[PDB]
């Protein structure tokens, strides 16, 4: 059992800003992590997996980083449709545990 | 799984299964290596913590501490003896006691 | 006249610290052959049944 | 150094057998009654002749472990039985050490980090008595904590030492030394085979014992298997 304790509870930003979301684990999930975008009213979608990868279809502005215990997801060209909550699902231990969530607003 | 043997004492070694404890019946017992036959009953004897089993004057084991639960059990050999037939003589009757 | 024993019982201390083979044969992700991983299991009661 | 006499001290339980009101007689290693034991007050290395009787009256925790071995090097093991403020560690490791080893981390562990085998943690105004022997690859320790006050020599009385734990090290030991907390009176006595007549009371606790080789009266007591004898002539030995 591994718990997701990502530090940013919520981040305030606007269009054309820089936002970094840091996810924290408790054991060796060094290269088994995924990121998801959850727009209200619809199912989540995958954008980053294996802590460094780009899903086929997503734009080239979301980049995963970090290895070991800490993991950071960074965006450099924030766009209004990207405003949602983010989760860092693990993949090391088989009982996968999702993340708490991180809301981003319009400011 | 690669096992290996060495002069050092073994640290990984197999388990020892146990049977449920029964009393008031002559049953063979193996209490942590003590082998014998007798009737096991609850005992009021007071054992020191390190002491494991008791002996009598004639060096015959009488009390043993159960390994799983720290309680004292008295070992009593199950009954034996002789059989004697009481008869009034076949010249009078064939009924015996 | 002699009564013979009816059952045979054996008592041994509680089996504790069973060996951790559960992780080895059940882990979600095993290693690639070139990097075979070695786990030294020690000080334990091992049951292969 | 100084010589002091042990007056009926160093009797332990030779086995884990419960005996009630039995005058058992046993043949094992015991410290002879009324035998001189060397007094130390500083602490060099000492031999290990089949067993050693350790007694320390220090009220502080300066005495905090012991070391054992025969030709102590990085190739052979050693007994590290140091006493921490909250626990103890049983470190049997193939290490050597420099001269004058002690504890202030340890002063001897500077070079004592080679090929260690087995580890264990068991143990966390009065007299501390310890008996150490190593037989058939088993190391046995007996301890007793008796309150002694305002007495110079060993107290006049009887106290039975109870075993702590037996450890299967299975190595050779010839030299013995304590690890004094260098940041000091303790007695040493050696055990040789002797015949003892232990007296168990109704609770299984040893109350008094007789040394079967001290004087003819004790041999007479041992022959009759009683602690008291009556008027008469008794044949004891040949
Ligand atoms: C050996 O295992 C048995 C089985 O659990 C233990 O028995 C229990 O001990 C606890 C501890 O006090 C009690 O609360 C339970 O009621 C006991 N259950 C039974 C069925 O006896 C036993 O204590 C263990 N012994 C040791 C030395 O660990």
């Amino acid at each position: 059992d591994i718990q997701m304790t990502q530090s940013p509870s919520s981040v305030s930003a606007s269009v054309g800003d820089r936002v970094t979301i840091t996810c924290r684990a408790s054991q060796g999930i060094s290269s088994w992590l995924a990121w998801y975008q959850q727009k209200p009213g619809k199912a989540p979608k995958l954008l980053i997996y294996a802590a460094s990868s780009l899903q086929s279809g997503v734009p080239s502005r979301f980049s995963g980083s970090g290895s070991g215990t800490d993991f950071t997801l960074t965006i450099s060209s924030l766009q209004p449709e990207d405003f949602a909550t983010y989760y860092c699902q693990q993949a090391n231990s088989f009982p996968f545990s999702f993340g708490p969530g991180t809301k981003v607003d319009i400011k | 799984l690669s096992f290996e043997l060495l002069h050092a004492p073994a640290t990984v070694c197999g388990p020892k299964k146990d049977c449920n404890l029964v009393k008031n019946k002559c049953v063979n017992f193996n209490f942590n290596g003590l082998t014998g036959t007798g009737v096991l009953t609850e005992s009021n004897k007071k054992f020191l913590p390190f002491q494991q089993f008791g002996r009598d004057i004639a060096d015959t084991t009488d009390a043993v501490r159960d390994p799983q639960t720290l309680e004292i059990l008295d070992i009593t050999p199950c009954s034996f003896g002789g059989v004697s037939v009481i008869t009034p003589g076949t010249n009078t009757s064939n009924q015996v006691a | 006249f002699r009564v013979q024993p009816t059952e045979s019982i054996v008592r041994f201390p509680n089996i504790t610290n069973l060996c951790p083979f559960g992780e080895v044969f059940n882990a979600t992700r095993f290693a690639s052959v070139y990097a075979w991983n070695r786990k030294r299991i020690s000080n334990c009661v091992a049951d292969y049944s | 150094p100084a010589y002091t006499n042990s007056f009926t001290r160093g009797v332990y339980y030779p086995d884990k057998v419960f005996r009630s009101s039995v005058l058992h007689s046993t043949q094992d290693l015991f410290l002879p009654f009324f035998s001189n034991v060397t007094w130390f007050h500083a602490n060099p290395v000492l031999p290990f002749n089949d067993g050693v009787y350790f007694a320390s009256t220090e009220k502080s925790n300066i005495i905090r472990g012991w070391i054992f071995g025969t030709t102590l090097d990085s190739k052979t093991q050693s007994l590290l039985i140091v006493n921490n403020a909250t626990n103890v560690v049983i470190k049997v490791c193939e290490f050597q050490f420099c001269n004058d080893p002690f504890l202030d981390m340890e002063s001897g562990v500077y070079s004592s980090a080679n090929n260690c085998t087995f580890e264990y943690v068991s143990q966390p105004k009065n007299l501390r008595e310890f008996v150490f022997k190593n037989i058939d690859g088993y190391f046995k320790i007996y301890s007793k904590h008796t309150p002694i006050n305002l007495v110079r020599d060993l107290p006049q009385g009887f106290s039975a030492l109870e075993p702590l734990v037996d450890l299967p090290i299975g190595i050779n030991i010839t030299r013995f030394q304590t690890l004094l907390a260098l940041h000091a009176a303790y007695y040493v006595g050696y055990l040789q085979p002797r015949t003892f007549l232990l007296k168990y009371n109704e609770n299984g606790t040893i109350t008094d014992a007789v040394d079967c080789a001290l004087d003819p009266l004790s041999e007479t007591k041992c022959t009759l298997k009683s602690f008291t004898v009556e008027k008469g002539i008794y044949q004891t030995s040949n």
